[PDB]
């Protein structure tokens, strides 16, 4: 009933994608803490690294 | 004809019914302008 | 001369515990009679 331009749709996609990347950072950030105070050891290993 | 009937109060037979559902769950109301209505949801799962 | 009065009571307000479940065919310790109380209080036609 109320559309918009793909330009503001592009803005929405940009904001959503920023949100997703921030969430992914916050989530992957806890991996090292989990390893650290879960074993006293940690593995920073993954493809492209 | 000589009857002299004196009428007293009546009952109500009221019911035990309260919404509890539009009053607790469906609290916000929306009229319609179209015939159909969608209900979209965004499933988010980052990696 | 006899004068009969139907006060307006409904039969479902005139329950008899008759059956296999009144109160004495139960364990006094394990059973809670309040269940019967609400089962009978539904047709109360107001607060009791």
């Amino acid at each position: 009933q109320n559309l918009a331009d793909p330009a503001y749709r592009r803005r929405r996609i940009i904001m959503q994608n920023m949100r997703d990347e921030e969430l992914a950072i916050a989530q992957v950030e806890e991996m090292q803490a989990v390893s650290a105070v879960l074993k006293g050891k940690y593995t920073m290993t993954g493809e492209a690294f | 004809m000589y009857t002299t009937a004196q009428l007293l109060a009546a009952n109500e037979q009221k019911f035990k019914f309260d919404p509890l559902f539009l009053r607790l769950f469906f609290r916000e109301s929306y009229p319609f302008t179209t015939e159909k209505v969608y209900l979209s949801q965004i499933p988010g799962l980052v990696n | 001369d006899p004068v009969e009065v139907d006060m307006g009571r409904s039969e479902e307000n005139n329950i008899t515990q008759s059956g296999g479940t009144e109160w004495s065919k139960r364990d006094k310790s394990t059973y809670d009679p309040t269940d019967d109380i609400e089962a009978y209080a539904l047709n109360a036609s107001g607060v009791v």
